[PDB]
RNA sequence: UAUGCCAGCUGGUGGAUUGCUCGGCUCAGGCGCUGAUGAAGGACGUGCCAAGCUGCGAUAAGCUGUGGGGAGCCGCACGGAGGCGAAGAACCACAGAUUUCCGAAUGAGAAUCUCUAACAAUUGCUUCGCGCAAUGAGGAACCCCGAGAACUGAAACAUCUCAGUAUCGGGAGGAACAGAAAACGCAACGUGAUGUCGUUAGUAACCGCGAGUGAACGCGAUACAGCCCAAACCGAAGCCCUCACGGGCAAUGUGGUGUCAGGGCUACCUCUCAUCAGCCGACCGUCUUCACGAAGUCUCUUGGAAUAGAGCGUGAUACAGGGUGACAACCCCGUACUGAAGACCAGUACGCUGUGCGGUAGUGCCAGAGUAGCGGGGGUUGGAUAUCCCUCGCGAAUAACGCAGGCAUCGACUGCGAAGGCUAAACACAACCUGAGACCGAUAGUGAACAAGUAGUGUGAACGAACGCUGCAAAGUACCCUCAGAAGGGAGGCGAAAUAGAGCAUGAAAUCAGUUGGCGAUCGAGCGACAGGGCAUACAAGGUCCCUUGACGAAUGA
RNA sequence: UGUAUGGCAAGUCUAACCGGAGUAUCCGGGGAGGCACAGGGAAACCGACAUGGCCGCAGGGCUUGCCCGAGGGCCGCCGU
C-alpha cells in the first residue's frame, strides 16, 4: 500500500510505499503473550524472612495442663502458623522463577502483527484513541528528528488532527488501594508512540500519554500497551523503512 | 477453547459453507479441527505423492510439512503450510489456504482428504 | 477455575479420610522404599547385567540413509554434477566430532549417484550400484581388511 | 527518590541549613522581574500577602520565621484565646507571595541580585 | 404483671473495619577492614531546670581551622527563665583539639576500683638498654586450615544415608584460596597457568550393586600475565642501622650469574626493546553529593479550607516523586537539560629509565630424598585394581636419568621434569552507602513503626513482650455556679466538626445501662424450615392486595 | 510423566555470555550443548517398508447400488 508522507507544517510532502510487515494478520493473542512476558521480566524477586517467628525456643508442654498442644515460651504461644506472632506456612518465596520464556519467533510475529495493527484506523479509534484521520500510521518528514521544542510538536499534531489523543491522555487517575503507600498512586492513559531512527523524540517525550521509541529496538509494549492493538504511532520516513525487516 | 482469532474464524467460515452449500467436508474438517491440536494432521510431502490424484484437491485438515518428494500437480488445501512445504509444492503444483478453498469449491466437491 | 481453585471447604482436599495424607507411610516409605517388597511391581529387577568399554575406546559413527541424499540433490547444487556426485562428509550435520562417516542402505536410490564416505553398507552399495552408479571408499575407510 | 516514604523522610528529616529551601514563597510580579526569581526565602523583615488560608487577601510584616517546624508568623494573621489573648496562626510559605523585601543584609542583596546565584 | 425471652432505639464498653505510614521484608548497584598512636564493647560522667534517648568526655548535646550556608539558633522535646548570632551563629563537608575508668588491657592486683615506675607475656634486631620493632583483640557474612555428631532416609538396621552437614579449635583479607604442567590423553600433524559461569551429565564411577551417591577431559564464555630461587661458573665485588662517626651481618656464602624458549664453562655469530627492577602517572566509566533550573496561585459557584466543578490562560530536553487546610506540570521542594566535587577503578594503563632478547658447535659441569616407589593399618573420594590424605616399616635413579598417559611387568610411542618460591584480573559476602518493588500495612511485616533487645523472667547460660492516628490552626476550653477539691459536675467559650477534648480519625461483634415493640407468673426443651393467624411499622430504596360477577378451564369429577 | 493452548517443523531451543538501549524490562548477537532425525546387541559389530496384498470408517466420485478410499485394522517384507 502507500503511505502520505508530511512535512513540519502539516501539509503533504510526497509518499513512499507502506512496507509488508503492515500487512500481517492481527493477531491479538500472541501480542497479549508478548506484553505479558515483558511485563512479568521485569517484576523483582521477594520473599518474607526465612526465619520470621522461628526465632524462639518454645516448646509444647503436650498433655496435662487442659491446654492444646501449640508450642509455648513465657506462657505466651509461638512459631506455629495458627499463633499470633508465629511463621507464615507457605509464605512467598525469593527462590521462586517469576519470569516467563518465550520463543524469538513467536515474540517476533507478535512485534510484526502489533506492527501491522497500527496501518489499519478502525482497530486504532477501538483501542481508544482521539484522532481525525483515515490515513494511519501518520508518516512524518525524517526532519521531524531535528525539533527541540515540545509545543513545537503540539503545532504539528495540532495541524495533523491528532492532538486530541494527548487530551485524552491529559487526566491522571488516583488509583483504589494501597498502590499508592508504594509509590504507584497516578497513571494515565496511553497515548501517542513517537518512533524514530537515530535517537528517541527528546521533543515529544514529554507530552501527556506519549511514549518514544527507535525502529531498532521498538517492541510489542510500545506498540500495544497492556497487550491492547492498534495504537496511534507516527514514524520518520526512515523509521518506516527500517522497521521493515523487523 | 482455541486461543488463536483467526482458526476460530476458519472453523466458523467451514460450518457455514458446510451448511450454507452442499459441503459435507468443510464441517467434517471444522470437527476436527475444533478437536484437540495433537489429533491434528501433519502431513509431509511422501504422503501427498502417494496418495494423490490430478484434477483433484488435496484437503488437509491439518499443517503440511515439507519431508519427501511431490512430483504430481495437484492443490494443496490446509490450516498452514510450512516454508519449506510451500515452496515445493509451488514448483509442482499450488498450495491454497483452506480459507481460499472454501470461497473457489464451497460445495466440497472432488476433494480427498489426506492426514 | 482449576481444580485447586475449587479445594476451599472441601476438608480433605480430595485425600479420601484425613487420615490419609500424613508422612511418608501413605507413600511406602520415601523414594523407591521397598522397590523389591510391597512395591516391586512395573520396577526393573535388580542385578547387575553386562559390562561397559572405556569412553575414549568408544567410537561414534555419524549415520545418513540413502533416502536422505536422493530427496535432497536437486536442492543440493551447491555440490558437484556428473554424468550426480556428492561427498557424503560436507552433507551430515555434527560430522566434526564424529569418529566416521557411514551411509546406510534404508529406502530407494531414484538417481545415478557417485558417494564418497568412509564406510557403506551391503544394502547401501546394492541400492546404488542397481541403479547405475559407484561407491568410492576414502583414504580413511581403507580399515576393511 | 521516586518512592514517597522516602520523599516525606527527607523533608521531615532535614538537616537546618536544608530548612531554608522550606520557607521559600513566590515573589510579585515587579519582583520577579527585579531579581529574576521567581520565588525566595522568606525573611523576618519581609511585607506578605496571604493567598490561601482563611486569612486569604490580607497584608502584613513577617514577625517570625520557624525553620523546625517550616511555619511564618505574619502580622494580624491572628487567632484569638479563649483568655482573649491573640496568638498566631502559623502559615505554610507555599500559601504566600512577597510583595516587599527587606534589604539590611548585604549578602541577601548581593545574592538577589547575581544572577548565577539564587536566594 | 414481677424475675424474664427475642429484636431494635439512645448511651457505654471494646477496638474490629476502612483510610493513612516515620517501620519492616526482598532484590540490585556501589563500597569494604579496625586495634598497643590502646580498638570494638562496656562503666561513670556531661545540660540553667534533665528521668529516658541521642551526642559528647573534666575543654563533656561540645572547642579550633578551611570551605559551604544564611538570619536565624540554643538535639529528640511545641516549657519557663535566660542566652547566642551582621565580630556572619545555627546547619553541612573535610581536617585538627580534647577524649575520665574498665576493656586485647600490657607494672601489680581488683565485680569499672586500688597499690608501688612498668611494651605484662612471647619473639626478631640489637648500641644487649625494652634502645628499635612485632604479636595479642574486634568485624554481618563471605574465605582458608584443622576437629567432627545425631535425629533422619534405607518404610526395621549394622555398611550406606543425613554429611564432611550442625557444632567446636586456629587463622587472613577486602575479598580469600588457586596458579604458569614430572598437565591433558575429543591419541593428535592436537590443547597449553588458575579460578569462576554455562554445558558436558545425573553421563563415567560408587553402592546390603539396596536405598541412594556422583566427577572429569572437552566445549562455549568471563578475565587474562607471567615470573623468582637452589646449584653449576664467579667468591666479599654485598646487606642492615646511623646525619655522620661508628656499629651489626656475612666464607656454615652477602652479592653476581642462572632457572626447560635448560642453564653454566669454552669457541665464535648476531644483537637487544624479552624479561626484572624503578620513575611518572591518567582519560573514560561507575557510585555518591552539590550548584542551576520553565510555566497561573486569575474569574464564578461550593466549601472551614480549592488541590473540586464551570470559564480563561501557560511551560515542557521538565506530565518522576513529595509538600501544601480536598484530585496541583504551571503554589513550595524537586523533576529534564547543563555543569561541579569526592570516592572507586588505580599507583593500574600508557609513556620513560635502566638491564639486555637470541643463535651454532663442544662439554656425562649443574638441576630440590626418607623424596619417587613398595608393603602393613586406617580415613576420605565417583575414583572403580585406576581418588586424595594420615600413620608404622622399607626405599631409587641422576637428564646417558626420571615421572605420567585410569590393573601390574618389559619394550615402543606421545607428553612432561616432582621432591624450592612468588603472582594482577574475572568469582564469594553484605557490615556500610544509595536505588528499587504485581512484597506487608500495626494480632501484618523484623522480636522491635512506640522506652526494643526496652519493661519484665531466670543463680546463670539464656529468655523476652505490648503500646502507631486531636485539629486547618492549640484556637488544648476564659469567666461563673457546685464541691473537701488543679477532681468531677453544670453553665459557658473555640472549631466545619468536641459523638474531633487529650491512648482524642473511623468506632464492628461479644456485651452493659436505660428504653420501645411483641410474648409473659397453668405451663415443656436443637431454639427452626415451610403454611397460615394476632399485634407492631414516618419517608426513602418494594407496590401490590381483598371481595361480587364474568372469561379460560389440566388431571380429577359429582 | 500426561493434558489444553500457541510458535516453528525434519527439525527445534538457546545457555553462560557479548553489543545496543528507552539500561533488572527491552532490540540485536550467541546453536556450546540438549532433544528429535534408526535401530538391535553385554560387546565386538551390524544396520531398516519415501508401500507389496486384503478389509474398511470418515470423506470424495458415479449413470445412486458401483468405484476412489487418508487415518484405522489384518498380513506380508525389511534391520538386529
Ligand atoms: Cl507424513
Ligand atoms: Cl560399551
Ligand atoms: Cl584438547
Ligand atoms: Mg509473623
Ligand atoms: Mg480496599
Ligand atoms: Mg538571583
Ligand atoms: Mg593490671
Ligand atoms: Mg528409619
Ligand atoms: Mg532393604
Ligand atoms: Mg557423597
Ligand atoms: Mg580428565
Ligand atoms: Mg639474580
Ligand atoms: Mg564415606
Ligand atoms: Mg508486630
Ligand atoms: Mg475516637
Ligand atoms: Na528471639
Ligand atoms: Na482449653
Ligand atoms: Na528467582
Ligand atoms: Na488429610
Ligand atoms: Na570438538
Ligand atoms: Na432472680
Ligand atoms: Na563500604
Ligand atoms: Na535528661
Ligand atoms: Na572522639
Ligand atoms: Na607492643
Ligand atoms: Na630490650
Ligand atoms: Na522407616
Ligand atoms: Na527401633
Ligand atoms: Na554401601
Ligand atoms: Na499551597
Ligand atoms: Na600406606
Ligand atoms: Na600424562
Ligand atoms: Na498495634
Ligand atoms: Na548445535
Ligand atoms: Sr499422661
Ligand atoms: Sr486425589
Ligand atoms: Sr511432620
Ligand atoms: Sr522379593
Ligand atoms: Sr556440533
Ligand atoms: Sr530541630
Ligand atoms: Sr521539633
Ligand atoms: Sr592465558
Ligand atoms: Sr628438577
Ligand atoms: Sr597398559
Ligand atoms: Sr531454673
Ligand atoms: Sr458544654
Ligand atoms: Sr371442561
Ligand atoms: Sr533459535
Amino acid at each position: 500500500m502507500q503511505a502520505t508522507i508530511y512535512d513540519l507544517d502539516g501539509n503533504t510532502d510526497g509518499e513512499v510505499d507502506l512496507p509488508d510487515v503492515f500487512e500481517t494478520p492481527v493477531r491479538s493473542d500472541l501480542i497479549g503473550k508478548a506484553v505479558r512476558a515483558a511485563q512479568a521480566n521485569r517484576k523483582q524477586d521477594y520473599g518474607s524472612d526465612e526465619y520470621a517467628g522461628l526465632r524462639t525456643p518454645a516448646e509444647s508442654f503436650g498433655s496435662g495442663r487442659g491446654q492444646a498442644h501449640v508450642p509455648k515460651q513465657d506462657g505466651r504461644a509461638r512459631r506455629v502458623p495458627q499463633a499470633v506472632k508465629g511463621r507464615s506456612a507457605h509464605p512467598p518465596k525469593t527462590e521462586k522463577d517469576r519470569s516467563l520464556d518465550l520463543n524469538d519467533k513467536e515474540r517476533q510475529l507478535a512485534v510484526r502483527s502489533a506492527l501491522a495493527a497500527t496501518a489499519d484506523a478502525d482497530l486504532v479509534a477501538d483501542r481508544g484513541h482521539e484522532f481525525d484521520r483515515d490515513e494511519v500510521p501518520v508518516v512524518v518528514s525524517d526532519d521531524f528528528e531535528d525539533l527541540v521544542k515540545t509545543q513545537e510538536v503540539v503545532s504539528l499534531l495540532e495541524a495533523l488532527d491528532v492532538h486530541a489523543d494527548i487530551d485524552r491522555a491529559d487526566e491522571t487517575k488516583i488509583k483504589a488501594g494501597q498502590g499508592s503507600a508504594r509509590g504507584r498512586k497516578y497513571r494515565r492513559p496511553a497515548s501517542i508512540l513517537f518512533v524514530t531512527s537515530d535517537e528517541p523524540s527528546t521533543a515529544a517525550r514529554n507530552l501527556a500519554g506519549a511514549d518514544v521509541a527507535t525502529a531498532s529496538e521498538v517492541n510489542t509494549e510500545d506498540l500495544a500497551p497492556g497487550g491492547a492493538p492498534g495504537r496511534l504511532t507516527v514514524f520518520t520516513e526512515s523509521a518506516l523503512a527500517e522497521v521493515a525487516e523487523r | 477453547s482455541k486461543t488463536n482469532p483467526r482458526l476460530s474464524s476458519l472453523i466458523a467460515d467451514l460450518k457455514s459453507a458446510a451448511r450454507s452449500s452442499g459441503g459435507a467436508v468443510w464441517g467434517d474438517v471444522a470437527e476436527r479441527l475444533e478437536k484437540p491440536r495433537r489429533t491434528h494432521a501433519e502431513v509431509n510431502l511422501g504422503r501427498i505423492e502417494r496418495y494423490a490424484q490430478e484434477d483433484e484437491t488435496v484437503v488437509v485438515p491439518g499443517k503440511v510439512l515439507g519431508s519427501g518428494v511431490l512430483q504430481k500437480d495437484v492443490t494443496v488445501a490446509a490450516v498452514d503450510f510450512s516454508g519449506t512445504a510451500e515452496t515445493k509444492i509451488d514448483q509442482v503444483g499450488e498450495a491454497v489456504s483452506l480459507e481460499q478453498a472454501i470461497e473457489n469449491n464451497p460445495e466440497g466437491s472432488h476433494v480427498r482428504v489426506i492426514r | 477455575t482449576s481444580k485447586k481453585k475449587r479445594q476451599r471447604g472441601s476438608r480433605t482436599h480430595g485425600g479420601g479420610s484425613h487420615k490419609n495424607r500424613r508422612g511418608a507411610g501413605h507413600r511406602g516409605g520415601r523414594g523407591d522404599a521397598g522397590r523389591d517388597k510391597h512395591e516391586f511391581h512395573n520396577h526393573e529387577p535388580l542385578g547387575k547385567s553386562g559390562f561397559k568399554r572405556p569412553q575414549k575406546v568408544q567410537e561414534e559413527a555419524a549415520t545418513i540413509d540413502v533416502r536422505e541424499i536422493d530427496e535432497n540433490v536437486t536442492l543440493l547444487a551447491a555440490d558437484d554434477v556428473a554424468e550426480f556426485r556428492v561427498d557424503v562428509r560436507d552433507v551430515v550435520e555434527e560430522a566434526d566430532d564424529a569418529d566416521y562417516v557411514k551411509v546406510l542402505g534404508a529406502g530407494q536410490v531414484r538417481h545415478e549417484l557417485t558417494l564418497i564416505a568412509d564406510d557403506f553398507s551391503e544394502g547401501a552399495r546394492e541400492k546404488v550400484e542397481g541403479a547405475g552408479g559407484s561407491v568410492e571408499l576414502t583414504d580413511l575407510g581403507e580399515e576393511r581388511q | 527518590s521516586k518512592q514517597p516514604d522516602k520523599q516525606r523522610k527527607s523533608q521531615r528529616r532535614a538537616p537546618l541549613h536544608e530548612r531554608h529551601k522550606q520557607v521559600r514563597a513566590t515573589l510579585s510580579a515587579d519582583l520577579r522581574e527585579e531579581y529574576g526569581q521567581r520565588n525566595v526565602r522568606v525573611n523576618a523583615g519581609d511585607t506578605v500577602e496571604v493567598l490561601r488560608g482563611d486569612f486569604a487577601g490580607e497584608e502584613g510584616e513577617v514577625i517570625n520565621v520557624d525553620l523546625d517546624k517550616a511555619v511564618i508568623h505574619v502580622e494580624d494573621v491572628t487567632l484569638e484565646k479563649t483568655d482573649g489573648e491573640e496568638v498566631p496562626r502559623p502559615l505554610d510559605t507555599s500559601n504566600v507571595r512577597v510583595t516587599d523585601l527587606d534589604l539590611e543584609d548585604e549578602k541577601r542583596e548581593a545574592r538577589l541580585e547575581s544572577e548565577d546565584d539564587s536566594a
